């Protein structure tokens, strides 16, 4: 069946706070897919922020989020995670997962790979005071 | 696209020599040649009869064989041509009309119920498929897999590939996805078993990278690409080509094959220092598409190989490398390593590009160069 991605874990936090996003699938197990987290805020362009191969052996981060964000996955639990620490107002956006059938090459998954991928519905992340 | 006649009708190059007359004058099916089966029977297509027919050995010679090899895209390579007993099953043949002169083969050939020399042309355009006689495998000897290459970017092994001519390498399209579509990023290393001996100056520069035009990175459908080297390789005991598969290989449902590569020897592992190789069996696509295996992700452009129990498999690092089988004492390139969930897990065998369905495209690319 065609994979159906579903993101969760978003919400409202203050500057400095943390969120843990996660993505699961129906239709086809997530273990078959390379995964890119990308984000988009209204008025701005889409931005790939992190990616991971099916095996977890190559991860990749946008300069804007490195050291604050950590991607990981658990294939037995059918889930991919994005730990987001030290959040900033500029991180406000809808966060989406994008998946492709994962290849066996020894290289990172490019952050702009959401342009030809299965996509989830997105989860809103809002970082502001009050 | 390709133009049919003077009226300006264009057709997709994939519609050229595919059995269906997409041109009103039949031009796209009027000049079609192929090598059939494991004994390389030269066959010509008849658009009228809509069928393929072997060429009589009658009055054939080496110049005709070289002409045919060029038309197939092999440029100046030519290995051998001899008459043999037809093992293709055919029942009508193409015979040279000597009384007509200087026309191309297609105008000179005519249908005949028999060959006067009682043999048909067997034609090999390149010496290939000879060698010295990854999870769960063992280290390869020099010359065991002489078509195997290691493809590097930024001083790192990224993919494997298979030599098919002194200039052309088969690999996977997902290896060369942007930003790695630029040929100047790549170095190919041939004839070397150890990654530590693959350093700047030891490999070969790449001139061209061509991905399959119907490659879909989302599904990995049509996961094949060609690399053209800036200089021809010198062949020897350690560096030689694998043969491209012919129509009519008649492989067994679980044909015994081999994979080779520097892929991790364990999921999430690092590139192997040394070349390894292992045996795998083909797995029928209907079984591979089971809800317990890949659940309808295996397309006609893919084949599965390994063991549904796992234990032996390709892995990260092996992408683009060869899946080969021995038949008629020739090694043939049946797949290129493409994708696979985890490494060597039960019910997760390796998936390979199905090279048989790509051979016509490969010929077109070699011929267009
Ligand atoms: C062979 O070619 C000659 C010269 O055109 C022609 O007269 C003859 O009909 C041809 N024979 C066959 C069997 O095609
Ligand atoms: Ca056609």
């Amino acid at each position: 069946g065609q994979v159906q991605l579903v993101e969760s874990g978003g919400g409202l936090v203050q500057p400095g706070g943390s969120l843990r996003l996660s993505c699961t699938s129906s239709g086809s197990p997530l273990e078959h897919y390379d995964i890119i987290w990308f984000r988009q805020a209204p008025g701005r362009e889409r931005e790939g922020v992190s990616s991971i191969t099916t095996s977890g052996g190559h991860t990749n981060y946008a300069d804007s989020v490195k050291d604050r964000f950590t991607i990981s996955r658990d294939n037995a639990k059918n889930v991919v995670y994005l730990q987001m620490n030290s959040l900033k107002p500029e991180d406000t956006a809808v966060y989406y997962c994008a998946g492709r059938v994962g290849g066996r090459r020894n290289w990172i998954v490019p952050l702009d790979g959401y342009d030809n991928a299965y996509w989830g519905q997105g989860t809103q992340v809002t970082v502001s005071s009050g | 696209g390709i133009e049919c006649d003077s009226s300006g009708t264009c057709i997709n190059p994939s519609n050229w020599c595919d059995g269906v007359s997409h041109c009103p004058g039949g031009e796209d099916e009027n000049r079609c040649v192929r090598l059939y089966g494991p004994n390389f029977i030269l066959q010509v297509y008849s658009s009228q009869r809509k069928s393929w027919h072997p060429v009589c050995q009658d009055d054939w010679n080496e110049n005709y064989g070289r002409a045919a090899c060029r038309d197939m895209g092999y440029k100046n390579n030519f290995y051998s041509s001899q008459g043999i007993v037809d093992d293709s099953g055919s029942t009508s043949f193409m015979k040279l009309n000597t009384s007509a002169g200087n026309v191309d083969i297609y105008k000179k050939l005519y249908h005949s119920d028999a060959c006067s020399s009682k043999a048909v042309v067997s034609l090999r355009c390149i010496a290939c498929g000879v060698n010295l006689n990854i999870v769960g495998g063992e280290s390869a000897l020099p010359g065991a897999w002489p078509w195997q290459v290691s493809l590097h970017v930024q001083n790192v092994h990224v993919c494997g590939g298979s030599i098919i001519t002194p200039e052309w390498i088969v690999t996977a399209a997902h290896c060369v996805e942007k930003p790695l579509n630029n040929p100047w990023h790549w170095t190919a290393f041939a004839g070397i078993l150890r990654q530590s001996f693959m350093f700047y100056g030891a490999g070969y520069q790449v001139e061209k990278v061509i991905s399959h035009p119907n490659y879909d990175s989302k599904t990995k459908n049509n996961d094949i690409a060609l690399m053209k080297l800036q200089k021809p390789l010198t062949f020897n005991d350690l560096v030689k080509p694998v043969c491209l598969p012919n129509p009519g290989m008649m492989l067994q449902p679980e044909q015994l094959c081999w994979i080779s590569g520097w892929g991790a020897t364990e999921e999430k592992g690092k590139t192997s220092e040394v070349l390894n190789a292992a045996k795998v069996l083909l797995i029928e696509t209907q079984r591979c598409n089971s809800r317990y295996v890949y659940d309808n992700l295996i397309t006609p452009a893919m084949i599965c190989a390994g063991f549904l129990q796992g234990n032996v498999d390709s892995c990260q690092g092996d992408a683009g490398g060869p899946l080969v089988t021995s038949k008629n004492n020739i090694w043939w390139l049946i797949g290129d390593t493409s994708w696979g969930s985890g490494c060597a897990k039960a019910y997760r065998p390796g998936v390979y590009g199905n090279v048989m369905v790509f051979t016509d495209w490969i010929y077109r690319q070699m011929r267009a160069d």
